[PDB]
């Protein structure tokens, strides 16, 4: 109101803004020091003779002689194998309810990382080692919404807090090289390729995928209403029948394990530039790709 | 001795040529452009330095790279020398360590 | 008789009212006043931030520039490999070479070292928030003027500059189209002959051109046209990947 | 300044010009290619990927010939593709 | 063949019965229907905004610039805008125009 | 005077020469004509067959994945040999 | 070459377009009872007649921050002020003088649009500015 109108009209009266009158903010840019002059030429901050003012200093962490601080410490397996272990980036329920309330991530269809990504919700980055992410208790006790969400690990107070407002919560494992096609699926269509499988999840992983209490995505379907009574009775909520809700088909909605996407099979070529899916009809294709 | 006796002939600048009249036009070329084109893809000049920025150790260390091979003998054996030295001066002398 | 309006399109904050202009004409010497124009206030009436002017000008100026000077060391020089003479004896200063600095004719001990380049990117927010400066800052002085389109009753570049006279609108106008395939033919034979009159498409809008000519001239689409681009950097997501791919409503 | 072309493709490009660009057309294939010869003094891998034992990671592997010298006596013979190491 | 006409100066005077032209106008404009509070009349339409100050500026030969087209929100605005003299007097002019001191000289070598 | 003619991204696919020894190896092999068709469709000219593997390439793709992915089946297996070596 | 036959379709299509994202932030959608569960409130509609005015940022939240300098300088910023700032810091201060007991230490910056505050009260001034409405 005021601030703004006083600083507009006052310019009116002023000189052209030309390329004359302009000058940078103050404090903006430092002048640069010289060695000139009596305060800053003579010796020129070097001192006295010497490896400093001969510029032939030792290297860094060269203690004069004695054995140097970094190099008498025993060597311990810290960072060992660190570009091997796998990497998921959190996502607390507080930053969950934040982008439903705000309407960047959609309730009312299954949510999977695709649509984390697109609401900016999350940053994956799979040259990274990153796996996915994991979904955290935080903020469980104000989280009040019924969604079907896919995260690749989830805690066991996580899925309860889902669960308990009649959603659904399950597990499913990417490959790196799937990762970086769910992330970001418009860069992957320009290279001209057909959408690959996704690869099953290494032995190790095996058990976390196949067992009903992580709600796994390989997990015997028969053992979900057993696992969801459990943490039920010990959070304390009467478990939800999600059976009679209008929106059961599409909280059923789930991607078959070597799927990428939502009806988009494995093998198919996305043209987007005059919108149409290619798919390949050879029977040693299809084997390929169904396989 | 060493100032001139006689003033200079002087400067005649056209501030209103071609060049300069047109001086910064489609620098927006990405922002208003629908982002099809870039404003570094503007600049012109050798094949190692267009929308890029280095110390001259990096200059010469991208410019063996990408023309090296097209380089002349004794510019390329120049350039060998350049690099070993700027290495030596960089990673081993200074006053910060 | 028959005024002409133009409305924004894009939403307005409820706390800013938009700020108007007088819609001119170039068909005649007294043909202005066609109507009035509505000027959305984020663009036309943001701050006059002179600081980001000074950035964005400086940006254009030495961001493109490549420096080509360059000397030869004292390993480049030729020749220069022979001690001149021994180390003691001689009785005068010791030297190794004849191409050293201290040597006429010898090398340069810290010289250019070109080819140079300068190159560096502004943040695309500051870019274009550095274009509604230049049009808020036009407007506020009386600068800018808002046309419907460029057609001249004639070819002729001497009507166009006692047309500029009559209205004293500077020595030097800047004239924007809304594209460059689109432009009338009278305008374009008419500022092709002209040094102070240039005519450039909407694209080739920028901040150094701006500030260099006294008086900026735009038309109905061409305002139309900056505040949907300039706008849209307002509210937008951060880029996942460059704009240049395909995106759900880009462009609009 | 720079060559239009680099340098290593110069012998290339006097195939095109003069007497050369007249040979049959066969003959200027069995030239340009570079067919690896097989391996004589070093043990082939036989694999595209190995398990890195340190680590247990399937890392690319490649074979490397080993650069081979053939004195001139050798083209006066059958040396199976033997040479002097 | 088109010819220009000379130059407009740039002087302008308020005329002492301009309230009443410009009560005139705005009758014109916004009709008979209220002829009180006249000067909280609201411009916030775009035809009756460019009516009345078009109206203007072909009548007292002095148009609206374009910074303060924006701070037009009632016609109380516009008769002050119209109050203020306009001087077009150069530099030397304006100066040899005060009482200069018998003691002080101008010269203007442009 | 008049700005020159704005720059434009050249539109339509970019084909080298495939004889000319200044022609880059990657403008010339299947992935940049498979990066063509995606780009610009039908109008790339490019036969969308291509983009799938070859029978011969086919057959070479299922070898790998033989080899370093097992089934779900192998590794439940494995898992549960281990298990029982465990307990 | 020969190439294996494909079909080309477009119905199947409708599942790519849903893997594009959007350039531009969503509006909020309007919710029967405010605040919501995370706690975000829209601006009031009408705005306040203040002689300043200080609007959202574009992901629609309070332009509060902290910011730390030299690892022990605790500061909080408001950004995106609008109109008269001298009036906002008269109302800063007489605020936070409760608070902290003394007059907070204030930095207004005319040409930035921003009051810089040194300390942390990036809580209590977000609770602050939605009681105007902001
Ligand atoms: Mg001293
Ligand atoms: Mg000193
Ligand atoms: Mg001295
Ligand atoms: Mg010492
Ligand atoms: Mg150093
Ligand atoms: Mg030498
Ligand atoms: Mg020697
Ligand atoms: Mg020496
Ligand atoms: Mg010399
Ligand atoms: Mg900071």
């Amino acid at each position: 109101q005021g601030g703004g109108a006083r600083a507009l009209d006052l310019l009116r009266g002023l000189p052209r803004v030309s390329l004359a009158n302009l000058k940078p903010n103050p404090g903006s840019k430092k002048p640069e020091r010289r060695p000139r002059g009596r305060r800053r030429g003579r010796k020129c901050g070097r001192g006295h003779k010497g490896e400093r003012q001969r510029g032939t200093r030792p290297r860094l962490g060269f203690e004069g002689g004695q054995t140097p601080f970094y190099i008498r410490i025993p060597k311990y397996g810290f960072n060992e194998g660190h570009s091997f272990r796998r990497q998921y980036k959190p996502l607390s329920l507080n930053r969950l309810q934040y982008l439903i309330d705000l309407g960047r991530v959609d309730p009312s269809q299954p949510i999977d990382l695709t649509q984390l990504v697109n609401g900016r919700g999350v940053t994956i980055q799979p040259l990274k080692r990153d796996y996915g992410v994991q979904l955290v208790e935080e903020g469980a006790d104000t989280f009040t919404a019924k969604v079907n969400i896919e995260v690749q690990l989830a805690s066991e107070l996580a899925i309860a807090a889902i669960e308990k407002n009649g959603g659904v919560v399950t597990t499913a494992f990417y490959d790196p090289r799937s990762l970086d096609i769910v992330c970001k699926p418009v860069p992957f269509f320009l290279r001209g390729q057909p959408i690959p499988k996704r690869m099953l999840p290494p032995e190790e992983l095996v058990p976390y995928y196949t067992d009903a209490k992580n709600r796994g995505y390989l997990a015997d379907p028969a053992k979900f209403p057993e696992a969801r009574l459990e943490l039920a009775r010990k959070y304390g909520y009467i478990l939800p029948d999600i059976t009679k809700d209008e929106l059961f088909k599409m909280l059923c909605t789930r991607k078959d394990p070597r799927q990428i996407f939502f009806g988009l099979a494995p093998g198919w070529v996305v043209n987007m530039a005059d919108k149409k899916i290619l798919k390949p009809t050879d029977e040693n294709l299809l084997k390929y790709y169904t396989s | 001795i060493g100032i001139r006796l006689t003033l200079p002939p002087p400067k005649v600048v056209d501030r209103w040529n071609e060049k300069r009249a047109m001086f910064g036009v489609y620098d927006n070329i990405g922002i208003l452009g629908n982002f099809e084109k870039h404003p570094k893809e503007l600049i012109r000049g050798p094949i190692w330095l267009r929308g890029w920025k280095g110390n001259e150790l990096q200059r010469c260390i991208r410019k063996r790279k990408m023309v090296g091979s097209r380089m002349f003998a004794d510019d390329l054996h120049n350039l060998n020398k350049r690099i070993r030295y700027l290495y030596k001066h960089f990673n081993r002398h200074g006053k910060f360590r | 008789p028959e005024p002409v309006l133009r409305k924004v399109e894009l939403p307005v904050p409820t706390h800013r009212r938009p700020v108007q202009a007088w819609v001119e004409s170039l068909r005649g010497f007294e043909q202005e006043r066609v109507g009035l124009a509505d000027l959305h206030p984020d663009v036309f009436a943001t701050a006059p931030r002179l600081d980001i002017l000074h950035q964005v000008a400086m940006w254009q100026k030495n961001f493109k520039r490549i420096s080509y000077a360059k000397t030869k060391t004292r390993a480049e020089v030729r020749g220069g490999g022979r001690k001149p003479w021994p180390q003691k004896g001689t009785g005068r200063a010791r030297h190794g070479s004849i191409r050293s600095p201290l040597w006429r004719g010898g090398g340069v001990a810290h010289g250019p070292r070109g080819p140079t380049s300068y190159y560096y990117m502004l943040p695309m927010k500051v870019r274009a928030l550095g274009l509604k400066v230049a049009l808020t800052v036009k407007l506020a002085q009386d600068d800018l003027h808002i046309m419907d389109s460029l057609e001249l009753p004639t070819g002729d570049p001497q009507y166009l500059t006692e047309l500029a006279h009559y209205r004293r609108w500077g020595d030097s106008v800047l004239l924007v189209d809304l594209t460059h395939e689109e432009m009338p033919q009278s305008i374009v034979e008419a500022t092709s002959r002209l040094k102070t009159f240039n005519l450039i498409p909407a694209v080739g809008l920028n901040v150094h051109s701006m500030l260099k000519h006294q008086t900026l001239v735009l038309t109905l689409p061409t305002v139309a046209f900056l505040e949907d681009k300039l706008l849209w950097q307002d509210s937008r997501y951060r880029p996942l990947y460059p704009f240049s791919l395909p995106y759900s409503d880009f462009p609009r | 300044p720079l060559h239009k072309y680099p340098v290593w493709l110069w012998k290339r490009l006097q195939l095109r010009e003069g007497i050369c660009s007249r040979l049959p057309g066969h003959y200027l294939r069995s030239l340009e290619e570079e067919r690896t010869p097989t391996p004589v003094h070093y043990r082939p891998h036989g694999a595209k990927f190995k398990i890195n034992p340190k680590n247990g990671q399937r890392e690319r592997v490649e074979d490397v010939p080993i650069p081979i010298y053939f004195p001139p006596e050798s083209q006066r013979g059958l040396w199976g593709g033997e040479g002097w190491i | 063949i088109l010819v220009c006409p000379p130059l407009r100066s740039r002087a302008y005077t308020p005329p002492e019965d301009l309230q009443s032209r410009l009560e005139s106008y705005v009758k014109e404009v916004f009709g008979s229907s209220l002829p009180s509070n006249w000067q909280d009349i609201s411009l916030e339409d775009s035809r009756l905004k460019f009516n009345l100050l078009a109206h203007l500026a072909d009548d007292l030969g002095h148009v609206v610039p374009n910074s303060r087209l924006h701070q037009m929100c009632r016609v109380r605005d516009v008769l002050d805008f119209y109050n203020v003299p306009i001087q077009d007097r150069s530099k030397f002019d304006e100066l040899s125009a005060s009482n200069l001191p018998p003691n002080l000289k101008i010269t203007w070598s442009y | 005077y008049r700005a020159r003619p704005p720059p434009r991204r050249r539109p339509g696919p970019r084909w080298p020469d495939p004889e000319d020894l200044l022609t880059p190896r990657w403008q010339l092999g299947p992935r940049y004509a498979a990066k063509q068709f995606a780009r610009y469709g039908a109008a790339s000219g490019v036969v969308p067959g291509s983009l799938w593997p070859s029978p011969e390439q086919l057959r070479e793709l299922e070898a790998e994945e033989r080899e370093w992915y097992p089934s779900l089946a192998t590794m439940q297996e494995s898992l549960r040999v281990k298990q029982l070596a465990e307990e | 070459p020969d190439y294996p036959r494909f079909v080309e379709s477009v119905d199947e299509y409708q599942f790519v377009e849903r893997l594009l994202p959007a350039t531009r932030i969503p509006d909020p959608p309007k919710h029967e009872h405010y605040p919501t569960p995370s706690g975000w409130q829209p601006p009031r509609d009408p705005p306040p007649n203040l002689p300043y005015f200080v609007r959202r940022s574009r992901m629609h939240n309070i332009p509060v921050y902290k910011d730390i300098t030299h690892g022990n300088r605790q500061m909080t910023v408001i950004r995106k002020v609008e109109g008269d700032i001298w009036a906002l810091q008269k109302d800063v201060e007489d605020f936070l003088s409760p608070l902290l007991g003394k007059t907070p230490v204030t930095q207004v910056n005319e040409v930035t649009g921003t009051l810089r505050i040194k300390g942390y009260f990036d809580q209590e001034l977000k609770a602050w500015l939605l009681e105007k409405g902001f």
